[PDB]
């Protein structure tokens, strides 16, 4: 019943079980491949976009902060540099806090994913982001945004990435 | 015209992915045709109760862009069916060829 | 606008590459092909090959290798990169092997 | 000439040490340019001998198509030579860059079932040939630029740097003379 | 190398060196911006902070642009610009603008006999504002189906480049501080509107 992965490091089986119940029909019954990991490939946003640039299927983002909280997003499109917001309403944010919560689209706006040379972010609605990351994958921020109506995904609004992974279904 | 070609394509992908499920399940074509579902409801219920899925296909995009979103996903389902069907049929062929060498002449056995 | 492609061949690979849509005849009514019929004088397969080689409208020259070989003198003497001479194979005469005028640059390497 | 003719002084030392660091820097950048051009040249040589092993398929099939087609129809080549006019496959020149060398390349653009099979089986051949001439116009242009670059790397190493070093050794020798006279 | 120069640079807090290449090419004043120095730049820091606020970041970036161009110029002589990135074309072309239309100053004409420090800070503010916008437009359209270049900016913005290169021709004896500031602020608005329109 639990899914097949080609390796793993931030997720234990109880995280795999609870995520795999929620992923869309698009990606049910596919093995998970590790596209990027800070622990395998070194730590930078330019490396994350470089490893993602060949992809053409959805991705799961997993983050562990320095307070050990696990959170991230499921995103309908790979993380790429974009002039404007992109993605579709099957995108969601999630956290284990320590109980698993998932914040699917509110229907209010389509500000799902935005990538820049110096940051990656998800959500919108004023100055808010459900998840923002710096060029180093060192500082990030999470606050409630009206795209997802999310909680704070970390233990704090402002956080340090301990480590980060991007998985693709392929 | 572009939609008229795309309808004939996706109707074909629907007929292929339904037919190959009857080839896999084997038990009876009417029981398979009765046990087809979309969104976990009977197809007559699905069509009768239709509402556009905003999440999968965005309303506020152009008709052309929505058409291409539907075409890409259907093309993926077609390719992945072809891959999985080929990989499954190989086991079915090989297992039958071992059975054909339990059968046959004392020369071929 | 753009260049043409030109053809210097046995009659069957001038029906090939012509049922392929290559090649015109210009406003001066100069053609774009040559047909090495069996009684062709050896000068002819140079006389037109030099005309192609220093026209402006020809981008590629396609030559069946056995009649590049009849002019191996004039053909290896082309040092420029402007019209590219492809030594294609033929029918019953053997296919493209060694002896090609361009591959020879890599003498210690191919 | 053995030396650069500059008159001995601490100003002349400062200038000739600036030339020496200049030439030794120029040599290392030109050695990098020579390698980058040579890596592309040893790549497209593999593409050339690979593509020529597809001719031995697509011309065979085209030849068989022609035999079958002329066998079917009785004739074409008596008239499809004579029917030539303004015609539908041509070349646009186009460009690629390698370490600042510009390479010319070509781009193809386009203006009864046995005859249709023959039209496919020849059209798929001119798609090898317009590719292969892009590789051969690149290769012949890239070979020239490697030779010019390797000649500069050699001239800086064998001609230009030694003349600077002989000049710089003379200046130091003459400044010792002025000091001993003083 | 001289004993008088060697003794003097052991003492003085400011040195303005010449370049004989600038002198021979009739660029004036012929001051070498890569060997000159001032050791008063920390002492003046409170004066600039109180009276100007904007300037020290502009000066800092100007000295970076002029050193980056000196690093680029040694290499384009060997390999002929064909490998050069768009940000680096942007860097060469702003370094020229600074050299020719800010660092160059004719001392024998009414408009530039004396350049006041508001005229000086205003010109440099606009040239460094152009560099920020132009570099952002190029970088922010890398990894794109539509990509900006220096040539695209030049074709779109030739009248802004004309206004920028002409800022030196304001005469502070005819035109007051308020007029020169209003003209230079209108050129910032014209730049921002032109880049927003690109």
């Amino acid at each position: 019943l639990p899914i097949l992965q080609s390796h793993s490091a931030l997720l234990e089986n109880m995280h795999i079980e609870q995520l795999a119940r929620r992923l869309p029909a698009r990606v049910q019954g596919y093995p998970w491949r590790l596209a990027y990991s800070t622990l395998e490939h070194g730590t930078s946003l330019k490396t994350l976009y470089r490893k993602s640039a060949s992809l053409d299927s959805p991705v799961l983002l997993v983050i562990k902060d320095m307070d050990n909280q696990i959170f991230g997003a499921y995103a309908t499109h790979p993380f790429r540099f974009s002039d404007h917001y992109y993605g579709t309403g099957e995108t969601f944010l999630y956290t284990f806090s320590p109980n698993f919560k998932v914040f699917k689209w509110s229907g209010e706006n389509s500000y799902f994913i935005n990538g820049d040379i110096s940051s990656l972010e998800l959500g919108g609605g004023g100055g808010r982001f459900g998840l923002w990351l710096d060029a180093d994958l060192y500082h990030g921020r999470s606050n409630s945004c009206s795209t997802f109506n999310n909680d704070i995904l970390s233990k704090k609004e402002d956080f340090i990435v301990q480590d980060l992974e991007v998985w693709t279904f392929e | 015209d572009e939609l008229a070609k795309l309808d004939a394509f996706v109707e074909g992908v629907v007929k292929k992915v339904a037919q190959y499920m009857a080839d896999v399940l084997e038990d009876s074509k009417d029981k398979v045709q009765e046990n087809l579902l979309a969104s976990g409801v009977d197809l007559v219920t699905y069509i009768t109760r239709f509402q556009w899925d905003m999440a999968k296909y965005p309303i506020k995009q152009s008709l052309k862009n929505i058409s291409e979103i539907i075409a890409k996903g259907v093309t993926q389902i077609d390719n992945d069916l072809k891959s999985r069907a080929s990989a499954y049929n190989n086991l079915k062929g090989n297992l039958q060829n071992l059975e054909r060498k339990n059968a046959g002449s004392l020369l071929t056995r | 606008r753009g260049k043409l492609i030109a053809v210097i061949g046995d009659e069957d690979t001038v029906t090939g590459f012509l049922l392929g849509g290559i090649g015109e005849l210009n406003k001066n009514r100069h053609p774009n092909f040559l047909v090495v019929e069996k009684d062709t004088t050896i000068n002819e397969i140079e006389d037109t090959f030099r005309q192609f080689l220093n026209r402006d409208d020809i981008g590629i020259i396609l030559i069946n290798q056995y009649i590049a070989e009849m002019v191996r003198h004039a053909l290896d003497a082309h040092q420029r990169s402007i019209p590219a001479v492809l030594e294609i194979p033929s029918k019953e005469h053997p296919y493209d092997a060694a002896k090609d005028s361009i591959l020879r640059r890599a003498k210690g390497m191919f | 000439k053995d030396r650069i003719e500059i008159f001995p002084s601490r100003m002349a030392q400062t200038i000739m040490k600036a030339r020496l660091k200049g030439a030794q820097t120029g040599r290392n950048l030109l050695k990098k340019k020579s390698d980058a051009l040579t890596l592309r040249f040893r790549q497209i040589l593999k593409k050339i001998i690979e593509t020529k092993m597809l001719m031995g398929e697509v011309m065979r099939e085209a030849a068989f198509s022609l035999a079958e087609a002329k066998f079917t129809a009785g004739d074409f080549s008596t008239t499809v030579i004579q029917n030539v006019n303004k015609a539908q496959v041509k070349i646009r020149a186009k460009k690629d860059n390698v370490a600042g060398v510009t390479l010319p390349v070509f781009e193809h653009y386009h203006e009864g079932e046995q005859l249709a099979k023959l039209k496919r089986n020849y059209a798929k051949a001119v798609e090898l040939l317009v590719e292969l001439a892009s590789l051969q116009t690149s290769f012949v242009t890239l070979d020239e630029a490697i030779k010019i670059t390797n000649r500069r790397v050699n001239a800086i190493e064998h001609v230009i740097i030694p003349r600077i070093e002989r000049t710089l050794a003379y200046i130091i020798t003459e400044l010792d003379e002025r000091e001993r006279e003083e | 190398s001289d004993p008088v120069t060697s003794a003097t640079l052991g003492i003085v807090q400011v040195f303005w060196g010449l370049d004989k290449k600038l002198a021979q090419r009739k660029h004036f004043p012929s001051v070498n911006w890569l060997i000159s120095y001032s050791k008063y730049m920390r002492a003046l820091d409170e004066y600039y902070d109180k009276h100007f606020t904007e300037f020290v970041p502009l000066r800092t970036k100007a000295k970076e642009i002029l050193q980056e161009e000196e690093d680029l110029a040694e290499i384009v002589q060997l390999v002929g610009k064909a490998s050069l990135a768009e940000t680096d074309k942007i860097t060469l072309e702003v370094a020229k603008l600074i050299k020719d239309d800010f660092l160059q100053q004719n001392g024998y004409t009414p408009y530039d006999r004396f350049c006041p420090f508001y005229k000086t800070v205003g010109m440099l503010s606009n040239m460094i504002s152009f560099y920020d916008m132009a570099r952002r437009a190029v970088e922010t359209t890398a990894q794109s189906d539509n990509k900006i270049t220096w040539s695209i900016i030049r074709e779109h913005m030739g009248e802004i480049l004309y206004k920028l290169s002409s800022m030196k021709f304001k005469d502070p004896v005819k035109d007051g501080e308020a007029k020169i500031k209003a003209d230079y602020a209108q050129l910032l608005e014209d730049m921002q509107n032109a880049f927003r329109s690109l």
